[PDB]
DNA sequence: TTAGAGAATTGGAGAGTGTGTTTTTTTTTTTTTTT
DNA sequence: CACACACTCTCCAATTCTCTAA
């Protein structure tokens, strides 16, 4: 199998040593780019490695996760031939892969598709924190102490320590981990629901667990639209019938639409070429009649609520005062009158504008469910908080439909939230003060 | 491959043959039988396969097809017998009740049969079970009406116009009576490659859900002969004695009388009554049983200690040992978990062979009243003449009898024998002229001669077969001369050839089966009451019995008291009874095995207080003890002596087995 | 070679072992693809050579083959099938497979197994009458669906590897219902650990419904029973929690220790297998029908349809066709057709949505009939639920979360809301329901989206229900003379909602009480039931009473109704849109002025939605004049008859000038 | 036939491979239907 | 993890056996 891993190794370094469109060597200058930076990966696109070799695609698509460590082989080999002076330590980079295939729903996800790469949408949910999956893991025999090592891919097939004394007998397990010279890198559990306007007639959201690893972490946060290009692949959790296996996307590339953790990171992630078009949008002298006419543009007349439904958006500057008090810069704005005037049709339009949003009715809402919800962890029996309404919609707006409807109790915890833009909890030994700034 | 193949021609051959709901015969009929008759005697013995019957039993072949045919034919020939294509309607059942004698035959096992006959003889058996319980119970197993068809053809005729080809259809209808009604389970052949584990055979059971024990018993076989009229049939086969039709009849008639007792022929709500004697048996037993329990939970606590000699304080548990010394002594001796090791040992019907005394067939109280007179009609039809139409046979080829020939021929002439003299002896309505006939010198020197010749080829089971007629020869030598020189002829050569024989094997047989010992037992009490009315000396035949290995094989008869009768004590306590007075030898009866056996009579836990026969035994011990004590008073070293075996010194063996 | 009459005289003592023979095995695949191919019912046509035509068309997977055409041709092999289902499964599998790859060569690039889902199973059971007797063999018990696990994937063929000195182990079937054993391995006696191989593997999918004796069906007081459903591949996903269905599949049996442990006896655990599966939940009326969907159309049928939609006057056909057993109400029945039918859902841009769904409110008088329109609507539509007044919580009739017993955490179940999901709810009594529950179908009436944000569950459900609702006024008895808003305690948010507000009187006319009375003791008399075999015979008498009264088959109409709701989106293209401005602005200005309907933009919305429903019911792709002045009319009459008796004749002059023609 | 020299077999202690635990649903939130 | 249990793998001297002993 050496000489078959070897051809696959050359075949990809090849790939990324000659491909060029026109006069640039794409994948080299990124990854030269990506190593000037401290970016080990390189998003390689789909359609080039198509163009190519189709072989190499197609031995790609045929087993994605015997072939993708050997691509990741080459890939810091490459990075070694262009960013090291011959005559080492760089770890092992990482593939993010970019397709334009078929997007698979998320129902539709069955036996087959099973070690295939699959293309999907949908909305996350939940993100786990962040784990620790061993690489290199410098491994010692307990009896004889002969100290070895083992490298992991952490693309399981469908590794354990061995079960020899490997070089007096030393026992079945003599392996013992030294957590002081292995190397370790971050993964995180994501949790992806359909698209509400995918599922079918009379049926829940499907969730789907799914893992990140390395530069693909912290990258979207629960709320969020996304596009995953990932394996669908098979592991045995032991937690009800007879030689079941529960289903999950090992993810390979995330695309979402409103940036990652924070906004743009906390910071600009704007090209240079849509920053010069937004300031020249600015501009314009009917910059304001134009973002007007752009709200919901199907609700006839209406002015004044677009014009607010725009500073709303925008929303104000928030100032930090040396004495510790602090401002909010949001705008509230609540939306009362006769049936009919089209008032609902203008949240569910703002809660698809902007980048964050929630749209909730006031009837079928409660105040542990707009805040935050104290639950108990099943299998740690620990309480802990999970995020509500006005904590998703966190640096955005929350669209509260039929407002009136609420609950006298449901309403009053939005009291708090609005001016303050905290919530503060105290209950089974939690005490903490989140924020929603919504 | 070549299985499925097979598999695959047997499910053929069954669905050419036709099927129901009347059976039609179809196309070919003929020429599938003979396909069929042929590939199955092809596997048989050519090949030795057993393969094609399996494949037969399975589709149900001889259940849901070849029953039928007879069933069918039976009306048609009912018809043509009442009334006034024969032949072809006639040859159909030949092949037929040849295929079925065929998959009846008993099938045999033994060390030069390769390994797939025994592999399959397991699988086999039950099947064989199952071809008797459908055949029984079909409509009162009607088919047996058929088979006599296939007798009664052949036999019409004048014997003297017999057919040298016909003469075989005879043999092949015959055999299928022994064959059908000689069908036993089998033995769970365990598997002892490996040691087995701390868990033994879960199931003894070898029967398939299709078939009981209650629809497979001889009782029966029994009603079916009844309901079937075949008493009739096998009536006639005998009132025309006057060849072939004598071995296989041997066994015909015998093999339902086997090991069927002749005790539970006379009784001595009618079965209630033994119900109720049976309850207050049991109920003694219990209440024997509870004398030892704690009146209390087993976890009173009751502890204590025995100030034993050497003033040892061994300390031994429970409440029970409080009440009695001698229950504290029991409970140290049970207490030990160490055991030493017992060494332990049919090819043939099982019967006597291997029956233990308790194994009675439970018969309907109609079916004992006809199973009673239908064999004593066999008697007063052909009995002595039978015998006589093998006594000629029986003379010549000596070394040709397979081993099947003696257990098939002794057992039944003894049984037949001992049956006949005590009907006579319950009732005198039977002349003893009727077994007065087996008295002929040819035919006992020739039993005699077999007996002897089993004895050094080590053919313990042939000669077993020979001392239950050797014990019948007594017991009407001494019938015919109490109720009276044709005795004298018979019982006048054990003079020294034979006294030997009889001697020897009471020493020997000690270490086999309970039945191999009972026999000896019998043949010494008919041998010592036959001679006693001449007495060639009484004091001198006597002389040989007194033997020290002829009371350990006595002895070791009584320690299986829980399952020994009145008689089987009666005879082995009156041994030593009549040896009291008249013969003077109890100094050979001092080992300690007699006095624990009495110990063990005497007590509730052995024999019924409310029977008859712990009360006269308790006299004898009681007068046993005073003699005991009287020799052991006048000897010190006796007191150790009587553990010890006897010695073979001189003077000691007049100073201490005689007194000086 | 075997002839159909062998087949009958079994050979081999047991069924199943008389059908795992070769020869035996091979005579009833030769009948049974026979049987596929050279069926043919009353009207003459191959039912399942077209069945199979449409399973490759859509690369179908599953062959519905109905019992009773097995039954009534080759008795035996559908006796063989309901005694020993487990192989004779198999093989008509097989032959379906090799039909339908005579139909489609090469399909199995597309499927590689056809399965073989059988239907009209005549011995229906419950959960309750269940016995050891019924142990493999084919059931058709009836039950209320309670959980619902995720589709795992299960190892079909496992292909393990011998750890000590092995490399392939045998591609052993996997029963779906115990673990695969593996004992002494072949290449050395000697036993070790195992593991499955994930080069030549191929997984299926598998789900375990927890089906529970229906509420109906359980006797009165006592506690239901329940046994545990595995649905294999292409069954799962079909039943939705909470749904009733029937279910056919073979009544296994697997041993278990923990329940050996907890009884004390040897005691095994039961389980169904299921081969089909068709719901009966919101057509608990509909007995007497065949097949797994009553509302799914033959060829033939579709032709049918399309034949009598050319027809001029095929709407007045279907409207008289509604409640043919209720005599007169003409504008309820006009009203509850384009509820059935229904409207076109639009989406500008993929911002802007418009509701497609038809709300009717039904009030009037009591004894006249609504509780009874809506039991047909029940019966008719393809996705209807019943909830009355009080019986009706605010969360049952959108949506609630519950703490799973189980896995310990909030998950959010559907209610009548969703359960109904593009069909239609049913709500009797609505006036009777607390306000606080009446409000809870406010956005679901309007977004048709249900939003749940409890318990940490932010999501937005998707309800696209037609509310028919049927109310009482304030006092029993409607008053005309006063306006709508005072005869009812319901407000205008939820007036506004309903499309066609149809407002019934109880008056007393002798002529037209002579016709009522006449009506209801004829429908009496025929609907006694004391009033060329058993089967077609009364479906012949069944026919001859429904021709009295309905024009058109009511076993037709509902499958003509889903094929309309299904596959038909007419448009507005040719439309006088000056005409439907003026009468939305004339029926503000009589609004606003003598009037207290609410009249909002949702009423002009109104009178395109009941346009397009009028153009589904002629299978129209283009809405025509006729299908908008009709329209027009309904929305006009339901506003106009809902006014008080003082200024109802100058509100019908004044709207005259739109009806012209009618 | 007896006291005594030779073959022949297999059960009872022990080397060893793999097990089996401890191991938990209280109290505290959140929902929901009745009250 | 390791101490205790259940049990397969494995093994010589006391217990049985039959050829040559007295
Ligand atoms: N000015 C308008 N322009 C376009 N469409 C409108 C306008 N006013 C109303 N509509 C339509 O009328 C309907 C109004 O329904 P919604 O806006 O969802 O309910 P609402 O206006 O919030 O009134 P409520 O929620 O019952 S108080 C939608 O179909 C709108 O598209
Ligand atoms: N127009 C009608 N034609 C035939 N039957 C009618 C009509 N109106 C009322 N009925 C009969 O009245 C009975 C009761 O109707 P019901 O369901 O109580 O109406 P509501 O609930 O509005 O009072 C029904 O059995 C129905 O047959
Ligand atoms: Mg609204
Ligand atoms: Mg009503
Ligand atoms: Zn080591
Ligand atoms: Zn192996």
């Amino acid at each position: 199998n050496d000489d078959d891993n070897t051809e696959i190794i050359k075949s990809f370094k090849n790939f990324i040593l000659e491909f060029r469109l026109d006069s640039q060597f794409i994948y080299r200058d990124q990854l030269r780019n990506n190593i000037l930076v401290k970016n080990y990966s390189l998003t390689v696109n789909m359609e080039h490695l198509i163009g190519y070799n189709e072989d190499i695609y197609k031995k790609l698509s045929d087993e994605p996760s015997d072939i993708i460590p050997l691509f990741e082989t080459a890939i810091t080999q490459v990075a070694k031939r262009i960013s090291i002076l011959s005559r080492n330590s760089l770890p092992t980079f990482q593939l993010i892969l970019n397709s334009n295939a078929n997007q698979i729903p998320l129902r539709d996800l069955d036996s087959e598709h099973v070690s295939k790469i699959v293309r999907l949408s949908g909305i996350i949910i939940s993100t786990s924190v962040l784990s620790s999956r061993a690489t290199y893991l410098s491994i010692m025999c307990r009896n004889c102490r002969h100290t070895t090592s083992i490298t992991i891919n952490n693309f399981n097939s469908i590794v354990s320590l061995p079960r020899s004394c490997l070089s007096k007998n030393c026992g079945p397990d003599p392996y013992i981990i030294i957590h002081e010279s292995s190397k370790f890198i971050d993964q995180q559990f994501l949790k992806l629901q359909e698209i509400p306007e995918l599922v079918p007639v009379g049926e829940m959201p499907r969730n789907l667990t799914m893992t990140c690893d390395r530069y693909l972490t912290n990258k979207v946060i629960p709320g969020t639209r996304v596009t995953i290009v990932g394996i669908y692949s098979i592991y045995n959790s032991k937690n009800s019938g007879v030689a079941i296996r529960t289903p999950y996307i090992k993810i390979l590339g995330i695309q979402s639409d409103v940036e990652t953790s924070s906004i743009w990171n906390s910071v600009t992630m704007f090209t240079e070429e849509e920053e010069e078009e937004f300031l020249q949008l600015s501009r314009n002298p009917k910059l304001y009649e134009i973002l007007t006419n752009s709200i919901a543009p199907s609700i006839f007349g209406n002015e004044d609520i677009k014009k607010a439904i725009v500073c709303l958006l925008m929303g104000g500057s928030k100032k930090i005062l040396p004495d510790g008090m602090r401002l909010r810069g949001d705008i509230n704005v609540l939306l009362l009158g006769d049936p009919g005037t089209a008032k609902s049709q203008l949240l569910k339009f703002v809660e698809k504008v902007s980048p964050i949003a929630v749209y909730t009715s006031g009837k079928g809402s409660s105040a542990a469910g707009l805040t935050a919800s104290v639950q108990r962890d099943p299998m740690t029996r620990e309480f802990y908080l999970e995020g509500g309404a006005m904590v998703l919609a966190d640096g955005g707006v929350v669209c509260i439909d039929e407002f009136d409807k609420m609950r006298d109790e449901d309403r009053v915890a939005i009291h708090e939230a609005m001016e303050q833009q905290t919530i503060s909890i105290a209950k089974a030994g939690i005490t903490t003060v989140l924020n929603s700034r919504t | 491959f070549s299985l499925t193949v097979l598999r695959a021609r047997i499910a053929l051959l069954a669905t050419a043959i036709g099927g129901p709901p009347p059976y039609k015969l179809g196309d070919d009929c003929l020429a599938c039988l003979k396909d069929l008759k042929r590939w199955f005697k092809l596997v048989d013995d050519q090949q030795k396969r057993w393969d094609v019957a399996m494949a037969v039993a399975e589709y149900r072949i001889l259940t849901d097809d070849l029953l039928p045919i007879l069933i069918d034919w039976e009306n048609k020939c009912s018809l043509a017998a009442k009334l006034a294509n024969k032949a072809y309607y006639d040859k159909i059942a030949l092949n037929c009740l040849q295929l079925l004698v065929l998959m009846t035959w008993p099938l045999i096992v033994t060390e030069q049969s390769s390994s797939n006959q025994i592999t399959l003889y397991g699988e086999l058996k039950k099947h064989q079970l199952v071809y008797k319980k459908t055949i029984l119970s079909m409509e009162s197993g009607k088919v047996l009406r058929a088979a006599i068809r296939l007798a009664l053809d052949v036999i019409k005729i004048d014997r003297l116009s017999r057919t040298p080809r016909d003469n075989m259809v005879l043999k092949l209808v015959l055999n299928f009576f022994r064959n059908v009604i000689a069908i036993e389970p089998g033995e769970f052949t365990i598997n002892t490659k490996k040691s087995m584990p701390k868990k033994g055979i879960t199931s003894i059971d070898t029967l398939p859900p299709n078939v009981s024990m209650d629809d497979i018993s001889l009782n029966t076989v029994i009603s079916s002969f009844h309901k079937n009229k075949v008493f009739g049939f096998l009536l006639t086969l005998t009132s025309s004695l006057s060849d072939f039709i004598n071995i296989p009849l041997l066994e015909i008639m015998f093999y339902f009388t086997k090991d069927v007792n002749q005790e539970l022929l006379f009784p001595r709500t009618s079965a209630g009554f033994e119900l109720s004697k049976l309850l207050q048996k049991e109920h003694q037993m219990r209440k024997n049983v509870i004398k030892h329990t704690s009146a209390r939970h087993s976890r009173f606590g009751g502890l204590l200690s025995i100030q034993t000699p050497d003033k040892t304080r061994l300390t031994v548990s429970g409440s029970q040992a409080l009440v009695d010394e001698k229950i504290a002594l029991q409970k140290l001796d049970d207490s030990k978990k160490w055991n030493k090791r017992i060494i332990k040992k049919e090819g043939l019907p099982n019967s006597l062979l291997n029956s233990q005394t308790g194994k009675a067939i439970f018969f309907t109280e109609s079916n004992g009243k006809h199973f009673k007179e239908f064999i004593n009609n066999f008697i007063d039809s052909g009995f002595n003449i039978l015998l006589h139409s093998v006594t000629n046979y029986f003379t010549t080829e000596q070394d040709r009898m397979v081993t099947l020939e003696q257990v098939e021929y002794l057992l039944f002439f003894a049984w037949f024998v001992k049956y006949q003299l005590l009907r006579s002896k319950i009732d005198n309505s039977a002349d003893i002229k009727q077994v007065s006939e087996a008295l002929k010198e040819v035919t006992f020197i020739l039993v005699s001669s077999l007996l002897r010749s089993a004895y050094d080829l080590k053919n313990w089971t042939v000669t077993h077969a020979g001392m239950i007629a050797f014990n019948e020869l007594l017991n009407l030598v001494s019938r015919t001369k109490a109720a009276q020189d044709i005795e004298f002829i018979v019982s006048r050569l054990f003079s020294d050839e034979r006294i030997q024989l009889l001697s020897n094997l009471p020493k020997i047989g000690s270490k086999y089966s309970l039945q191999f010992m009972k026999s000896c037992i019998e043949l010494t009490h008919s041998v010592l009451k036959v001679l006693e009315q001449y007495s060639v000396n009484f004091q001198k035949v006597q002389a040989n019995y007194m033997t020290e290995p002829v009371i350990e094989t006595y002895i070791n008869f009584l320690e299986r008291f829980r399952e020994l009768e009145d008689d089987s004590i009666k005879k082995v306590f009156s041994f030593f009874h009549r040896v009291f007075v008249q013969a003077k030898e109890q100094a050979l009866l001092f080992r300690f095995d007699l006095i624990i056996l009495l110990r063990e009579m005497l007590s509730p836990d052995g024999l019924d207080r409310m029977s008859r026969s712990r009360k006269y035994v308790s006299q004898f011990s009681d007068y046993f003890l005073a003699r005991l004590k009287k020799r052991l008073k006048k000897s010190p070293a006796w007191f150790v002596g009587l553990l010890f075996p006897p010695l073979h010194n001189s003077e000691v063996g007049f100073y201490q087995r005689y007194g000086e | 070679e075997l002839t159909l009459e062998s087949l009958s005289n079994v050979k081999a003592n047991s069924y199943s072992e008389w059908i795992t023979q070769p020869n035996v095995s091979r005579t009833i695949a030769r009948e049974l693809k026979s049987f596929l191919l050279e069926y043919t019912d009353e009207t003459g046509r191959s039912v399942y050579g077209a069945r199979i035509r449409t399973l490759g068309e859509m690369n179908s997977e599953s062959l519905e083959v109905n019992y009773r055409h097995l039954a009534e041709s080759k008795a035996i092999l559908a006796l063989f099938l309901a005694k020993c289902p487990e192989e004779m499964l198999k093989i008509f599998d097989l032959v379906a497979m090799e039909a339908t790859e005579l139909h489609y060569p090469d399909y199995a690039r597309i499927h590689s197994e056809i399965h073989v889902r059988i239907s009209d199973f005549p011995t229906i059971y419950s959960l309750r009458e269940l016995r050891e007797s019924n142990l493999s063999s084919l059931v058709r018990v009836t039950g209320v669906v309670t959980r619902r696990t995720g589709v795992f994937p299960q190892l079909k063929y496992v292909k393990f590897n011998c750890l000590k000195c092995g490399s392939i182990l045998g591609p052993f079937f996997q029963d779906s219902n115990e673990e695969i054993r593996i004992s002494f391995c072949t290449n050395c006696k000697s036993k070790g650990p195992f593991r499955v191989n994930g080069e030549k593997t191929v997984y299926r999918n598998y789900q375990r419904v927890t089906l529970q004796e229906a509420p109906g069906t359980v006797p009165p007081g006592r506690l239901p029973r329940h046994r545990e459903v595995i649905l294999l591949a292409d069954l799962v996903d079909v039943s939705k929690p909470g749904e009733e269905v029937e279910v056919t599949g073979i009544y296994k049996n697997n041993y278990d220790g923990n329940l050996n442990a907890k009884n004390g006896f040897p005691v095994f655990a039961t389980i169904i297998e299921a081969n089909s599966i068709k719901r009966r939940e919101g057509n608990t009326a509909n007995e007497g029908e065949e097949g797994l969907d009553v509302f799914s159309w033959t060829e033939e049928e579709e032709r049918e349809f399309r034949k009598i939609s050319r027809d001029r006057g095929i709407i007045d056909k279907i409207i008289s066709s509604m409640a043919p057993s209720i005599y007169g109400h003409r504008d309820i029945k006009t009203a509850v057709a384009c509820s059935l039918f229904g409207g076109v859902p639009k989406n500008v841009n993929g911002k802007h949505s418009i509701r497609g769904d038809i709300n009717v409110l039904l009030l009037g008088d009591p004894g006249t009939a609504k509780s009874q329109i809506l039991k047909y609507v029940e019966k008719t539509a393809h996705r209807a639920v019943f909830a009355t007044g009080q019986g009706a919580s605010a969360v049952g009739l959108t949506a609630s979360v519950r703490k799973d017993p189980i896995t310990k955490e909030w998950t959010l179940e559907g209610g009548a809301l969703v359960l109904a999901d593009k069909g239609v709810c049913l709500i009797d009594e609505f006036d009777k329901m607390n306000d606080q529950d009446r409000t809870s179908i406010h956005e679901a009436m309007e977004q048709q989206s249900i939003s749940i944000s409890k318990a940490g569950i932010v999501t937005t459900l998707q309800a696209r229900c037609s509310i028919i609702a049927a109310a009482n006024p304030n006092g029993g008895r409607y008053n005309s003379t006063l306006p709508l808003a005072q005869n009812v305690s319901l407000t205008e948010p939820i007036l506004s909602r309903f499309d066609i507000l149809c407002v019934v009187r109880d008056l007393v006319d002798e002529e037209a009480d002579e016709r009522l009375a006449t009506f209801v003791v004829d429908s009496h008399v025929r609907s006694h039931p004391e009033n060329l075999n058993a089967r077609q015979r009364r479906l012949q008498r069944q026919r001859k009473k429904e021709e009295e009264i309905s024009p058109i088959p009511q076993e037709l109409l509902m499958k003509y109704i889903h094929y309309a709701r299904t596959k038909i989106y007419p448009k507005l293209h040719q439309m006088d849109m000056d005409k439907v401005s003026r009468v939305y602005a004339d029926l503000r200005r009589e609004s606003i002025s003598t009037g207290s309907f609410p009249i909002t933009v949702r009423h002009l919305e109104s009178i395109l939605r009941i346009a397009e429903s009028f153009a589904k019911m002629r299978l129209s792709e283009f809405v025509s004049s006729y299908d908008l002045d009709r329209a027009i009319k309904v929305v006009v009459d339901s506003f106009v008859d809902a006014q008080k008796v003082s200024v109802r004749r100058q509100l019908r002059r004044s709207f005259a000038i739109y009806t012209l023609g009618h």
